[PDB]
């Protein structure tokens, strides 16, 4: 299961 | 990062008329991600080519295979063609079945 | 042996021409396993690997929709860039992701990452010890300090130690049959003409599985890693690998030139000549 990415 | 396409045409298993196999045509080294790439048998397109094996190196470079069932005969020819910004116009890669 | 599960992630934006590409592609090890494209007609994540049917509806739901809030939030970084970079809004760029986590033989964790790029340049990346990220130029700055400020590297952290790891080992029980073999290379040399007295040597080896394999070629006991050619080992379209090594030699002088083949599947390597 991939990470779940916040904004740069 | 315009980096052009290195483009590998290549069987699974050693070439043999009349036995099935697979013909890959693996593009790599590529930068914008944008692309085209097309196989053909004898100039045609063919239908149902799986992309796959989608990914990119340490320098960030994009790498992906197309691939498909095919059965090789002593004149069908095979190539792959391929569309990027790095080049004016579409390159076309024969498979070299003696390489 | 140990493993390794990596998801590379990909945002292209596409002015003029709506909403960026987005793509996921997952890995364990050197096997495809998942993917999701947002230029499928319904995106949604797939398998890609015969044995993720063993996971349920709810998996595949769960997944497409991570995927998604990826997706958006990649859809805002584009913008963001744009910003950071004063640049215009007219032209495409990428962001590119590589995120994961290796384990060794008995699943305890040997590494994680997480490093991002813009254009096919390096940005940001965690450091090795997942506590801090260290940033390419002014705009990765700011990326670094909001990231401080919000509490990103503890939640990074805390998926690369547990949760990544725990899908690893899981994906590894389940693929088992897949992922554990050793497909053992069969190689051989062909032979071609040169202008010149000269005749270029070319050792294959084909059918293997994993992907780390090494080829060379040997005149005298010694390796000639200089004169080598070579291509990278590359996928062969069935989850085996092939590569290539050549070099150039005199033409009657082909019989002193050995290519030397070693693999996880070779208890002896192979030595083979034209
Ligand atoms: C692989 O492991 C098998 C037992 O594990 C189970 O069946 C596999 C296919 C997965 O569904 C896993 O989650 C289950 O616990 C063994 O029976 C089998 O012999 C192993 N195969 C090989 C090639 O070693
Ligand atoms: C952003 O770019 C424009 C030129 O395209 C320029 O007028 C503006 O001052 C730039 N801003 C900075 C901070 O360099």
């Amino acid at each position: 299961g991939n990470y779940s990415f916040y904004a740069l | 990062i315009q980096k052009t396409p290195q483009i590998q045409v290549y069987s699974r298993h050693p070439p043999e008329n009349g036995k099935p196999n697979i013909l890959n045509c693996y593009v790599t080294q590529f930068h914008p991600p944008h692309i085209e790439i097309q196989m053909l048998k004898n100039g045609k397109k063919i239908p149902k080519v799986e992309m796959s094996d989608m990914s990119f190196s340490k320098d960030w470079s994009f790498y992906i295979l197309a691939h498909t069932e095919f059965t090789p005969t002593e004149t069908d020819t095979y190539a792959c063609r391929v569309k990027h910004d790095s080049m004016a116009e579409p390159k076309t890669v024969y498979w070299d079945r003696d390489m | 042996g140990p493993h390794s599960l990596r998801y590379f992630v990909t945002a292209v934006s596409r002015p003029g021409l709506g909403e960026p590409r987005y793509m996921e592609v997952g890995y364990v090890d050197d096997t495809e396993f998942v993917r999701f494209d947002s230029d499928a007609e319904n995106p949604r994540y797939e398998p890609r690997a015969r044995w993720m049917e063993q996971e349920g509806p709810e998996y595949w739901e769960r997944e497409t929709q991570k995927a998604k809030g990826n997706e958006q939030s990649f859809r805002v970084d584009l913008r963001t860039l744009l910003g950071y970079y004063n640049q215009s809004k007219g032209g495409s760029h990428t962001i590119q992701v590589i995120s994961g986590c290796e384990v060794g033989s008995d699943g305890r964790l040997l590494r994680g990452y997480q490093q991002y790029a813009y254009d096919g340049c390096d940005y940001i990346a965690l450091n090795e010890d997942l506590k801090t990220w260290t940033a390419a130029d002014m705009a990765a700055l700011i990326t670094k300090h909001k990231w401080e400020q919000a509490g990103e590297a503890e939640r990074l952290r805390a998926y690369l130690e547990g949760t990544c790891v725990e899908w690893l080992r899981r994906y590894l029980k389940n693929g088992n049959a897949t992922l554990l073999r050793t497909d053992s290379p069969k190689a051989h040399v062909t032979h071609h003409s040169r202008p010149e007295d000269k005749v270029t040597l070319r050792c294959w080896a084909l059918g293997f599985y994993p992907a780390d394999i090494t080829l060379t070629w040997q005149l005298n006991g010694e390796e000639l890693i200089q004169d080598m050619e070579l291509v990278e080992t590359r996928p062969a379209g069935d989850g085996t690998f092939q590569k290539w090594a050549s070099v150039v030699v005199p033409l009657g002088k082909e019989q002193y030139y050995t290519c030397h083949v070693y693999h996880q599947g070779l208890p002896e390597p192979l030595t083979l000549r034209w």
